[PDB]
């Protein structure tokens, strides 16, 4: 019994929305028996999340597209009274006739995935293109998003658990919200671009910037990462929880230290002058 | 009633495939390659790996949902009349546009059928004709077009007009300005416009660069142009190479945000300052190719001593360089000592030159400022080069294919690069034949793109050179007036399109022309009900090119971007099929223009008694194409993919230059007139001219211009925050680049989906605000929020837009994409603050320079503030 899977790298987004522009080309002027009514101007089943981080000079920003889950443990379904249904492939769709009239179904995820459409009075969201997938006419056997992208950040696979598991050890795919336990069979690689924080700086010496010096990271004052300057005598530290940490610098023998505090943002230090 | 079939087509954002069903689109998607039909791609063997390309193509966002656009409800329904336009009585001249200054376009025009309108248009035709002359009857689309070879505007819309009229309004190099009117002064390549050539650089870039240096460059946003996604995973391959990326742009760009290892972001109009301060650091520590410069440069002492600060006492420094661009000195100095030491190839611009830093007031000097550094480092050898990372691709440069610019069915030899080869496999002077004119010529008369508005308005101009002036270096600084010598001033304006409103130079003077009392006459002949389109007194319903027939090559421009094909993984060669019947009462160009022929008693010369079909299968047999396939065979396949070229031998951009011997790439120039014995570059000295001697010519004979000296100096833009008396009014800089999520002015507006996208328009009380992005820093001095409307000003004008703060600017410096579609005033019309987003309102309408005839949009100053609800009805 294989099944979907979605794996989305959200160091390779650009946000060219050929995703969104996909889906809309696919669901917006056309009805799919079975699967969807047509879409509503305006809804976001693929939702491309953004997020800048820092602050100018040093400030950066990534992208999270994000479609439905379609989560092995979906509260919708539990939740829908027969509206949402789970396919033994793991697509989790919505009963287009069932769920006319039933706005509260918005209200059982809790991703926020689903929309509601005036026109249809119906929840609506991502089918992952399900009409297509059951379609062997479709030959790229891959959704609107996977396929419209020119980034490469879609990896659409059919598989079993046990080997989508695998791959999620190595490397290192996470999903959002895990703590709900719903288990997305969406991952997304490179994630803490989006989830965490950074800290970054230059470092000048005698008034120009500093190639090669070490740089070390401290929490609770264990080495928690380290790197040496870049031709701008920059460095930075990425990946970070919230808290409190110590940068410790060493340039010509000459040394630097101060602290940071991470908090759902992230640090640019400035230029500092040894 | 029946299956889904798929077909095939294309456009400015990529071929398609096009999914249909009873007559309606379902979708259109990227196309994917079938192995066993399709040719084999090219492969590069580089640092120990082995590099192809993925077996598909890819699109751009305003082309994948370019379907809301065809089935637009903005689409032009059939033929409309002005309700106030009166031909044999009051014509009202006063009311054009009386709609749009009520906020009711729609409300001035009435109904008419395909036969009264054409009646309508051709009486006028043929009165002003006999009265006056066709040369007051003015005519221009724009600069870009729905995807076709033979409906491009430069084949059927030529084909026709040279046989009717008429005075051309030239287009200006837009996308070249400081390239075209002031580098090609310092190394040529005229039939390029100034760009410089690309050829091979891919494999060069992956085999030896080190570092890329984007510099007013944003590949993913730009592609080049037509290009889709195709050079993402090449800078991908380069990234894991570990070649370093620093980007020099106000703006963190999208190419920036995505792979950056810099980013700096110099306040408008001071790139110029960052290029003389890396110069001087090379000089003062001996860090550039002498060797080279000995042999390829002219006037190079001269500018050094100037670079020095010797001439006029200030050197160019760093740290002056900072103060002038913000940009902190040691950086600047840091990225001179690693390009200096490093394989480090210049990316000027998207394309491998333009840039929206050329068309600004400080243009000229940045794009001179470009070359010099390349050429300082020895641009051409090994590792060493200017390249964007968009053009380069091995593909077969042997194999030829027209692109757009070849002419198509007007073989046009002189406003279309139909000359260069196109024409002569065309035609045979027997059974079919070109269509020129004797008008839109030099000895003829045209008037500038840029200066409709004075030519109507005020009924004389005087300028510099006629549209792009590619033949030499010094055509451009050829003197035109108008009215031409015994040439009659404009009665009739036959517009195709209407994008100038959100397009040009300080705007509200397109939208005041329309009511002079001078114009008699105004037809507009587009897709869409939007722009300049609700000012005409008749309208003509075109359709886009998947209601059409036609054919043409993935990105393939040609002409003044000779074989930029190369912009692609593959060259891609589709019919483009008439997928649906045109939508409303609309029809393709070529058909309007064949009603005309027949009722102007024109038609067999016009057409040959061909449909669009027809044509394209002539046009199909005159490319290289019959070598591999029949018409029969490649009309049922709908696509072809060109095959590899192994074993041509390799020909790098300028390798040939640097190496001083015979220039030995495809290139189509320099003309072996302008070169002693097939070497050197097209200017006189066929070196690199830091001191122009043409333009030292054209100063020496009295056309003084001190922004455009014939040495490359620090001529301060006359439109910037430090140099402009503007400045203390407006202390804002601000620039305007090409839209990401629209090809221009195709794809925004017309209630397509892009509109929905997030970085594109914020929806604020059921409208959809154009974008306007601020630092946080300067929004929070004016209590500016996130998604507040705001109004942004200076003489020219107001625009409403949704404020978006961001890190991504430098303090001072405030970002908003130009090219709006729509344009809907607040009051009067050409009087009042717009809230569609034409920042073009707000932009510089004064030529780049005295005889640089150019647009210098991208240095703005303005002010903004939260909008208090006013129509600011006082321009
Ligand atoms: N501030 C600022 N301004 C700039 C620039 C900048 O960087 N900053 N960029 C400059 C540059 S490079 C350019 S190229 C110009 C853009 O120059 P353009 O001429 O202004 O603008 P387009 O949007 O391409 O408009 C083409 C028009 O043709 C119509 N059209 C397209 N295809 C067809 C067809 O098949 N039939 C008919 N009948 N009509 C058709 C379209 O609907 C559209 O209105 O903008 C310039 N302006
Ligand atoms: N999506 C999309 N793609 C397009 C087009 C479109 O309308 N939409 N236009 C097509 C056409 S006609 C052309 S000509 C090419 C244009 O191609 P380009 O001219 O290459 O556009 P950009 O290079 O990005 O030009 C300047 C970049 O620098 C910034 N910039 C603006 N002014 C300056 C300046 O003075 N200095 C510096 N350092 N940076 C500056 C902007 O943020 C912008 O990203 O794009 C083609 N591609
Ligand atoms: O925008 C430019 C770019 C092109 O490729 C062209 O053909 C005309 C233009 O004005
Ligand atoms: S198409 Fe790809 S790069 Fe573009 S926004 Fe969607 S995931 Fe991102
Ligand atoms: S993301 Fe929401 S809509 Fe999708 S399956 Fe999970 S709970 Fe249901
Ligand atoms: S999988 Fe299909 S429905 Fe889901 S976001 Fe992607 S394109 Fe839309
Ligand atoms: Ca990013
Ligand atoms: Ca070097
Ligand atoms: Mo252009």
């Amino acid at each position: 019994m294989e099944q979907y899977y979605m794996v989305i790298d959200v160091a390779k987004c650009q946000d060219c929305n050929n995703c969104f522009m996909g889906c809309m080309d696919e669901h917006e002027l056309n009805e799919w028996p079975g699967y969807t009514a047509s879409m509503q101007r305006g809804h976001r089943w693929m939702n491309i999340e953004r997020r800048e981080r820092g602050t100018y000079p040093r400030n950066d920003i990534n992208y999270r597209p994000t479609p439905c889950m379609h989560c092995e443990n979906a509260p919708c379904v539990a939740k829908g009274n027969g509206a949402v249904y789970q396919r033994e492939d793991g697509i989790v769709l919505i009963d287009p006739e069932k769920a006319k009239g039933k706005k509260e179904l918005l209200d059982t995820c809790p991703y926020g995935v689903m929309y509601w459409n005036e026109e249809e009075n119906v929840a609506q969201k991502c089918t992952m293109c399900a009409h297509l997938l059951d379609d062997e006419s479709w030959a790229p056997k891959m959704p609107r998003c996977a396929h419209n992208c020119g980034s490469f950040v879609y990896e659409f696979l059919k598989t079993t658990p046990e080997a989508m598991a695998k791959k999620v050890e190595e490397e290192g795919l996470e999903v959002i919200k895990p703590e709900l336990g719903t288990k997305p069979r969406v991952y997304y690689k490179n994630l803490y671009r989006f989830e965490k924080n950074y800290v970054t700086a230059g470092i000048l010496v005698q008034g120009d910037c500093f190639e090669g010096a070490k740089v070390v990271l401290k929490s609770g004052g264990k080495e928690v990462a380290s790197a040496e300057t870049n031709f701008f005598g920059e460095f930075k530290f990425d990946a970070l929880d919230n808290g409190e940490y110590t940068v410790e610098i060493d340039a010509d023998g000459k040394s630097y230290s101060d602290t940071v505090v991470i908090d759902d943002k992230s640090v640019d230090l400035g230029f500092i002058k040894l | 009633m029946g299956e889904v079939v798929r077909l095939t087509n294309s456009s400015t954002g990529g071929p398609v495939f096009v999914y249909v069903k009873d007559g309606k689109i379902i979708r259109m998607t990227p196309m994917d390659f079938d192995d066993a039909v399709d040719a084999p791609s090219w492969k590069i063997e580089a640092r120990g790996k082995t590099f192809t390309p993925p077996r598909k193509t890819s699109i751009a966002p305003y082309t994948a949902g370019f379907k809301s656009m065809i089935y637009s409800d903005l689409r032009i329904p059939y033929p409309m009349k002005r309700k106030s336009f009166d031909p044999n009585g009051e014509r009202n001249p006063q009311l054009r546009g009386a709609g749009l200054s009520k906020q009711d376009p729609w409300s001035d025009y009435e109904r008419i059928s395909w036969d009264e309108a054409t009646d309508i248009v051709v009486a006028e035709i043929n009165r002003i004709k006999h009265a006056y002359g066709p040369s007051a009857i003015l005519s221009t689309p724009s600069s870009h077009h729905m995807w076709g070879n033979v409906g491009y505007r430069h084949s059927t819309y030529f084909r026709f007009m040279n046989m009717m009229g008429f005075t051309y309004a030239d287009h200006n190099p837009d996308s070249w300005e400081g390239w075209h009117w002031g580098g090609m002064h310092m190394w040529g390549f005229s039939w390029r416009l100034g760009n410089p050539e690309q050829y091979d650089l891919l494999e060069d870039g992956l085999k030896h660069a080190e570092m890329i240096v984007f510099w007013s460059s944003d590949p993913e946003t730009n592609s080049g142009i037509y290009a889709g996604f195709e050079s993402n995973i090449r800078r991908q391959w380069l990234k894991d190479l570990g070649v370093d990326f620093v980007f020099i742009d106000p703006h963190m760009n999208h190419t920036a945000r995505l792979v950056a290892d810099k980013w700096f972001s110099p306040k408008i109009g001071t790139d110029h300052a960052l290029s003389f301060a890396i110069a001087y650091t090379w000089l003062k520590e001996d860090s550039y190719d002498k060797e080279y410069v000995a042999a390829n440069a002219h006037g190079f002492e001269e500018w050094a001593d100037y670079v020095l600060g010797k001439t006029d006492g200030t050197p160019k420094t760093c740290e002056w360089a900072e103060e002038e661009s913000g940009v902190p000195a040691c950086e600047i100095r840091a990225l001179a000592r690693q390009w200096a030491k490093k394989n480090t190839y210049l990316a000027a611009g998207g394309l491998g030159g333009w840039g929206g830093a050329c068309r600004a007031s400080h243009g000229i000097e940045w794009a001179r400022g470009m070359i010099a550094l390349a050429t300082m480092q020895g641009m051409g050898k090994p590792g060493s080069n200017m390249w964007s990372t968009t053009q380069g691709v091995p593909l077969d440069y042997e194999f030829y294919f027209p692109g757009y610019a070849e002419g198509g069915i007007s073989g046009d030899c002189e406003n279309s690069a139909a000359g260069f080869k196109f024409a002569w496999r065309m035609f045979d002077g027997k059974t079919t034949f070109p269509s020129p004119s004797n008008l839109n010529t030099s000895a003829g008369q045209h008037i500038p793109r840029l200066k409709i508005p004075e030519c109507i308005m005020g009924g004389k101009f005087q300028w510099s050179g006629k549209g792009f002036a590619g033949g030499d270096i010094s055509h451009q600084l050829h003197q035109y007036e108008y009215p031409a010598p015994g040439y009659s001033k404009i009665k009739m304006f036959w517009k195709y399109g209407g994008p100038h409103l959100g397009t040009m130079t300080a705007t509200n003077r397109y939208a005041k022309m329309y009511t002079h009392d001078s114009l008699e006459f105004v037809v507009s002949q587009s897709i869409w009900f939007e722009g300049e389109v609700p000012f005409a007194d008749i309208i003509l319903p075109a359709c886009t090119n998947f209601e059409r027939w036609d054919i043409s090559e993935f990105a393939n421009c040609s002409g003044y971007i000779p074989d930029n094909y190369q912009l692609c993984n593959h060259r891609v060669i589709s019919l483009q099929a008439k997928c649906i019947e045109p939508v409303g009462e609309s029809m393709s160009d070529y058909e309007i223009y064949r009603l005309f022929a027949k009722k102007l008693n024109i038609e067999e010369m016009f057409s040959e008694g061909k449909d669009e079909l027809a044509w394209c299968e002539q046009y199909f047999n005159a490319t290289d194409m019959p070598k591999y396939m029949t018409w029969d065979e490649f009309f049922k396949k709908g696509y072809f993919v060109v095959p590899d070229n192994p074993n041509r031998k390799k020909t790098v951009a300028l390798r040939w230059f640097a190496e001083g011997r015979e220039k030995d790439t495809p290139d189509w120039g320099p003309r072996l007139n302008n070169q002693v014995c097939r070497k050197g570059l097209q200017t006189t000295t066929g070196k690199v001219e830091f001191i122009a001697t043409s333009l030292k010519n054209f100063e020496e004979q009295g056309y003084i211009d001190e922004h455009r000296p014939s040495m490359h100096t620090y001529v301060p833009a006359w439109e910037s925050q430090k140099h402009s008396p503007l400045a203390v009014k407006y202390p804002l800089g601000m620039l305007s680049p090409h839209p990401r999520f629209s090809m221009h002015t195709m794809g925004d507006g017309k209630n397509s989906y892009m509109n929905y996208i997030k970085d594109h328009r914020v929806e604020v009380d059921g409208y959809k605000y154009w974008i306007m992005r601020v630092n946080s820093i300067d929004a929070e001095a004016r209590g500016i929020k996130n998604g507040d409307l705001i109004r942004a000003y200076n003489d020219r004008g107001s625009v409403i837009l949704a404020a978006q703060v961001t890190e991504c600017l430098q303090p001072g410096t405030v970002h908003s994409y130009e090219s709006c579609a729509v344009y809907d005033p607040l009051g009067t019309a050409g009087k009042s603050a717009d809230r569609g987003g034409c920042i073009n309102i707000l932009t510089p309408d004064r030529y780049i320079s005295k005889y640089a005839c150019g647009m210098a949009n991208n240095t703005a100053l303005v002010e903004i503030e939260k909008w208090d609800g006013d129509k600011y009805e006082i321009y």
